[PDB]
């Protein structure tokens, strides 16, 4: 999703 | 004084921050819990004297300082458990600037972590860093190291 | 060497023990989490940054090395992210021997916790408290505090 | 349940 956690 | 720390709760977003100030430096450790619990608490404390040489922790409140849960914890790790009264007013000031800070810091990160808890590590990593020139990081292992020898 | 740390990865009870060793002390930071993802190595790895000053991190495996949440991580919180290949021979016979270590004192602590997590915790602390003479929590801080002067 | 996690 383009976050550092979750780059998806 | 190498050896004093101070516990914080404070909420965002319906959760809750807790927060451990090194008092000589300024220097934090802080987790993300859905409730401030005596058995988050404890467990917070454990992990925190096994990693820096904690003497010393002044409570947040009185449930904390009152729990069963917390005082076990205190006595696994050999800490001495304290009330948090702020005889010196300038101990309620820090904390509520040190508060907002926090929070000033998770709103300019907040839009580069899906999840609350890593945009709260990714202030820890901000204020620890930040040079005031000697960062709080710098200050902790200077305070200790000096003692040590 | 003062900024260079490793991690470890090691089972218990069916769960993962993820350790970052920091080299030249043999001090430690661990969590238990349920598997090895790329995304809680790079949540732990932004965790142990923002508490000490790391450099580097020689990672545990080929797959958090590639994982490209690991690599956001490490950009994230300035680390150098290196391979973790035992071009000395010594340092996998050291990892070896902590993990032991580890593992016999999370046996002798463990009917004292009832989640494995707080028995981890309770390992770190014992580890990092041992004198062997200093304790490695001593050496971390001596290290890093003549680096900085 | 006598634990230090879990004193009862
Ligand atoms: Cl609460
Ligand atoms: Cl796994």
């Amino acid at each position: 999703s383009h976050k550092i956690d979750n780059l998806d | 004084s190498p050896g004093i720390w101070q516990l914080d709760c404070t909420h965002l977003e319906g959760k809750v921050i807790l927060v451990a100030v090194h008092v000589a430096s300024g220097y934090i450790e802080a987790e993300v819990i859905p409730a401030e619990t005596g058995q988050e608490t404890a467990y917070f404390l454990l992990k925190l004297a096994g990693r820096w040489p904690v003497k010393t922790v002044h409570t947040d409140n009185g449930s904390n300082f009152t729990s069963t849960t917390v005082k076990a914890a205190c006595w696994w790790a050999g800490i001495k458990q304290e009330d948090g009264i702020p005889y010196n007013p300038q101990s309620q000031g820090v904390i509520e600037s040190m508060n907002k800070e926090l929070k000033k810091i998770i709103g300019q990160v907040r839009d580069q972590a899906e999840h609350l808890k890593t945009a709260v590590q990714m202030a820890v990593f901000i204020h620890n860093h930040k040079r005031k020139g000697y960062s709080a990081g710098e200050r902790i292992v200077d305070i200790i190291a000096t003692d040590i020898q």
